[PDB]
């Protein structure tokens, strides 16, 4: 549809103000962030996950620092 | 109003013990009651009426550019300010002009301008709050007696027959008492407050037709808003734009229409339309039934002496059930019909039960069409009307034997423990006990659990899911089914019930 | 913040002939919401049209009209006397809710002239002190008309009182009635009265004069 | 059956405060709001607003605000406008509705006439007014009865105990003084005057005056 | 913005044809399947990440089948 | 230069003439006439029916639905072409200036 599957990015030359740029920045995050606290309840859940499985401390968080960003528009 | 030819018709088995019952009804289903003592009964909902609503806000999705101006001044002057910043209606906002000393200044590579546009909102979408106590509910009842192919769809004609009757329950009035007449009263106790949450959601209007949002997405949507009274507004600068500044020159260009985007922002909304009073599709609704007064006149009747005749042939009704009309052109009337349900012809013993309970001719007419309704036995059986040689009968089979029935009512039970919420056990009536502690235990977890990561969206809750199944595969001894709570069921079930 | 105004706001249109108002709507993309009140003057309206496609209850199947955003129309096919009155619109959307400068339906027939009659103020007036000179305009049709109270020959616009009723029930013209009011002394020492009447049917004014010498 | 009555026509002065009542029928009373309508003295009809009824809310028209006001009594159906320091600009019919909200309503109210002016309660002047030679013009002798200077309205005006109604046309009156000047005409043929009775009949029950004037030749 | 955030689901009694219930099959697999085939390169680098840690065999396919689908639109 | 057309799009569309050919359960295919034009636009379909509404069986139905397609806005494209594409190269060499 019209509404996801943006022109975003042409990257060939184009150094200008492009139709929208500033705004770009605020696609996904603040959308996603929007889901997060519509829905709290999963995000105290959510990073509990990361810390299941693998026993390897840094690399648990690498879980759910990705996996919070999923459930957003699937 | 009846249950004739609904899309959906569920039945109730009565088991006595109690006048009183606590049934949850719907727009679209179509309960239908069969006791000791009580006629066959029709409860619905015709649709959810609301009086009045006030103004939340309203939203412009649609916007438009006049009177660009933008006032240029020189690099190192700081902020840029034109005199259009005093009016709310011109949108302003800050900028700069890269200058040399061929345009407008004496010095290089900055500047400031302020580019002010006047708005001019072209078209805007309004929303609704939704009052308790305005909520009102439409609930057709009806009560099986003689009737037609018309009377019995019909609903006026039913009431000269008061056999048929609707009403308005209110916060202010949940109780209302109606009369079937010949069959006695009956008492409707509703929750008229309680059948919806009235405060969950809004009722948004886009362009002509007006549709439901949940009110705290109602105020997270991104778009120019408005105030209920009449000017300022917010966030107006979204559906318009801005570009590169040449000299004076920079063009505010708007946004188009958004309509589009709010019908692509509505997805599970539920068309709903309106006149005097708004009239709602599917209907949530806790009532009670109370069948103290509705008994079983004529018990001293007798058979129809004569001939009978079919007025429409026999059918399935897809629910279970086979109703027939019949045409009874014996002037011995008013008699109770003779009819039944066997097994087979050599085999007199009645086996399905009749869904019209008490078939009986209005008038002595002859020729009067009556409409009954029965529910045949599984497998090879037979509708035979009348006693004797005059008996006209039919065969019937029906393939829906216990063995897919009794998934029937387990998956569908699934079903309606699904999307019901914690009102789900009112299907566990005159209950106690289990059916208590049934919905106490699910009360809770109604209240946590899935409505706190509630919110998920088909395949988001569905994906992970099977994800959590694997947290079934690793586990320990005693810690199994740990990880498996919430896995099974109540997460991937929901997920196969909506598909699409 | 909304401008409305119905035109025309008055045609005199036979019954059985569709009339067709031409509207408007200042803030623009109301959607629908745009309703007809029919109005006959010292009552309440009634709602014509709502959702712009549908009537309410009483009102009958003739009333019908079309439209979105700015404009929109009421189109009655089959006028009938019963539609006589004065119909009025109203919007929604934004507020506050407003309707717009109201327009009249007229039964047309032949254009009739007045019957004018110019009463000289009785004595019981006289002798309270005062002179009233009345001037009866009836039966005249279309409603644009005029009175001109001549003096001497000399028009005089002072204490001149013009109550004119509306279209008439029976025939559906309209009644005109004009009161020249004086001092019994302002009233001696003036001769001539009359009370020209010019009409769109009579090229010149009506012309009924007396004078005190006179009878 | 869903009909909206209000308060009849009020004798108002400027200055005085006065409270114009709406009664509904047919329906719960919380649950329809009440859009009240102005109609200025031109005929031109003026929202006035809509008071949300739940929750007992007026909204008012900016125009309309401070010096208005809508209240509320649930129990028997009643809504009412309260008006404070009157003014003769507000002399006008007032209406109230029953809220079928964004598609405004089905049903108009009564209506409410607030007369605003500072006269004296008054018989009318009835004058029986005779025809000149000029008034005669084809077969018809036309009368005339001047009704002038009568507070409050109404006043019936009828002609031989109202026998005779073919060339009566009664037309309205206007203010002089806060005072009303009406004037009523009957037509009939000459063969007619002065052969037979005609006496205009000014009942006037406001100011409780019954005048018979019959009209004289010259 | 009205693209992304769309009311669905209402989830509340609703039985019944909603403004838009068949193509909501169709939101994110399809437009993740055109970014996915719009890059096949990264497609192919995507599913080696799976396989290179934790040695555990059928729990890398987590990683790969959850993580492909977390770049189309991040 | 010179640009040809390779297509447009309607972003905007407007239901008018919405039309329903209604049929009894068991009959199979629905088909209202409109399905000739190609500016209507048709679907099939079904309406659950009882006795009492226009049928004699009960649970199934169809019905062709179809409704006249009108545009109210539509979106073009358009291709270019290689030797269409010109290019105004500003050149310049400094020599005597002035700010004007």
């Amino acid at each position: 549809s019209v509404s996801v599957q943006t022109h975003g990015e042409s990257s060939l030359v184009n150094k200008t103000e492009t139709w929208l740029d500033s705004t770009k920045a605020t696609r996904y995050l603040m959308k996603t962030e929007n889901w997060i606290i519509r829905n709290p309840g999963y995000a105290f859940l959510a990073a509990v996950l990361g810390w299941m499985l693998g026993s390897n401390n840094g690399q648990r968080v690498v879980f759910t620092i990705l996996l919070l960003l999923v459930a957003p528009a699937y | 109003f009846n249950c004739l030819g609904m899309g959906n018709r569920d039945f109730i088995e009565g088991a006595s013990g109690a006048t009183w019952v606590d049934l949850v009804l719907e727009g679209d289903s179509c309960l239908t009651i069969m006791a000791n003592d009580k006629p066959t009964l029709d409860v619905r909902m015709i649709n959810i009426e609301a009086s009045q609503l006030a103004e939340v806000r309203s939203y412009c999705y649609h916007a438009s550019v006049t009177d660009i101006s933008t006032v240029a001044r020189c690099p190192m002057t700081g902020e840029a300010h034109n005199e259009k910043r005093a009016d709310s209606s011109y949108v302003c906002k800050q900028g700069f002009t890269d200058r040399g000393w061929g345009n407008g200044c004496g010095l290089f590579g900055k500047g400031s301008i302020d580019t002010c546009a006047k708005f001019s909102c072209t078209s805007k979408a309004i929303g609704r709050t939704i009052q308790p106590e305005n909520i009102k509910y439409e609930v057709g009842i009806f009560v099986h007696g003689t009737t037609t192919s018309e009377n019995h769809g019909n609903y006026s004609a039913q009431v000269g027959a008061s056999q048929a009757a609707k009403f308005t329950v209110t916060p202010n009035a949940p109780s209302i008492t109606l009369k079937l007449g010949d069959y006695g009263e009956v008492t409707l106790d509703c929750e008229p407050r309680s059948g919806l949450n009235t405060e969950a959601f809004y009722v948004m209007t886009v362009g002509s037709k007006s549709f439901l949002v949940h009110r705290e997405w109602f105020h997270d949507l991104a778009l120019p808003w408005t105030p209920p009274s009449s000017t300022a507004w917010r966030n107006r600068e979204l559906l318009m734009e801005f570009e590169e500044a040449h000299a004076t020159k920079q063009s505010v260009v708007a946004l188009g229409s958004q309509e589009g985007g709010l019908h692509q922002a509505l997805a599970g909304a539920i068309v709903v339309e309106y006149s005097s009073s708004v009239k709602l599709t599917s209907g949530h609704l806790k009532c009670r039934l109370k069948m103290d007064k509705l008994a079983l006149k004529g018990t001293t009747y007798g058979m129809c002496t004569g001939k009978f005749s079919f007025a429409k042939n026999p059918a399935d009704t897809g629910h279970g059930t086979v109703v027939i009309e019949l045409s009874y052109s014996g002037s011995d009337g008013p008699c109770k019909i003779p009819i039944v349900s066997v097994a087979s012809l050599n085999d007199m013993t009645p086996v399905g039960r009749l869904v019209t309970v008490n078939p009986f001719v209005a008038t002595s007419s002859a020729n009067s069409k009556v409409l009954v309704e029965m529910e045949p036995p599984f497998g090879d059986s037979y509708i035979v009307v009348g006693r004797g040689d005059k008996q006209i009968n039919h065969h019937w089979h029906k393939a829906g034997s216990t063995l897919g029935k009794a998934f029937l009512t387990t998956l569908k039970g699934a079903q309606r423990l699904a999307a019901l919420g914690d009102t789900a056990w009112d299907f566990g009536s005159i209950g106690g006990v289990f059916n208590s502690i049934g919905k106490a235990v699910h009360q809770v977890f109604g209240g946590a659990f899935r409505t706190l990561f509630g919110g998920m969206s088909w395949i988001t809750q569905g994906l992970m899911g099977a994800l959590l199944l694997w947290m079934g595969v690793n586990a320990r001894d005693r810690s199994i089914a740990l990880a498996f709570l919430a896995t099974g069921g109540v997460l991937l079930f929901l997920a196969t019930n909506v598909h699409a | 913040d909304i401008v409305l105004t119905q035109s025309p706001a008055s045609l005199a249109v036979s019954l059985g002939q569709r009339a067709t108002i031409s509207c408007r709507a200042s803030q623009s993309v109301s959607t629908s919401y745009m309703h007809w009140y029919q109005q006959k003057p010292g009552q309440p309206p009634r709602l014509l049209i709502y959702l712009v496609s549908n009537l309410e209850s009483g009102v009958p199947s003739r009333f019908s009209g079309s439209g979105s955003g700015t404009d929109f129309t009421l189109n009655i096919h089959p006028v009938e006397a019963e539609d006589e009155a004065t119909y009025y619109c109203q919007h929604i959307r934004e507020l506050t809710r407003s309707e717009a400068g109201p327009s009249w339906l007229e039964i047309k027939r032949a254009d009739a002239a007045p019957t004018v009659s110019i009463f000289p103020p009785s004595s019981e007036q006289l002798t309270s002190g005062g002179a009233s000179v009345v001037c009866f305009l009836n039966n005249f049709y279309p409603k644009d008309i005029n009175v001109k109270w001549k003096i001497d020959g000399s028009e005089r616009q002072n204490g001149v009182l013009n109550s004119w009723t509306d279209q008439d029930s029976k025939d559906s013209t309209y009644s005109m009635s004009s009161t020249l009011t004086l001092t019994k002394d302002e009233y001696e020492r003036h001769n001539s009265y009359t009370c020209e009447a010019t009409h769109k049917t009579s090229t010149s004014p009506i012309v009924k004069s007396f004078n005190r010498n006179e009878c | 059956q869903v009909q909206l009555m209000e308060s009849g026509p009020e004798l108002k002065k400027p200055g005085e405060t006065v409270k114009i009542s709406c009664t509904t029928s047919g329906y719960t009373f919380t649950d329809y709001a009440m859009h009240w309508v102005k109609q200025a003295p031109g005929k031109g009809l003026e929202w006035m607003g809509w008071i949300n009824t739940a929750t007992g809310e007026p909204t008012y028209a900016y125009d309309f605000k401070e010096r208005f006001g809508f209240s509320l009594e649930t129990s028997a159906s009643t809504a009412f406008l309260q008006i404070s320091n009157l003014k003769i600009e507000d002399t006008a019919t007032y209406f109230c509705a029953s809220d079928g909200r964004y598609w405004y309503f089905g049903v108009w109210g009564a209506g409410t006439s607030v007369t605003v002016s500072s006269p004296k309660t008054t018989p009318p002047s009835v004058y029986p007014l005779a025809p000149v030679c000029g008034d005669t013009t084809g077969s018809m002798v036309t009368l005339g009865c001047l009704v002038k200077g009568y507070f409050p309205e109404p006043v019936t005006v009828t002609w031989n105990s109202g026998s005779l109604s073919s060339g009566v046309h009664t037309f309205p009156a206007v203010l002089q003084s806060d005072l009303y000047t009406l004037s009523s005409s009957v037509t009939v043929p000459s063969s007619t005057w002065p052969s037979e009775t005609v006496t205009c009949n000014v009942a006037h029950p406001a100011s409780s005056t019954k005048v018979d004037k019959k009209i004289v030749p010259r």
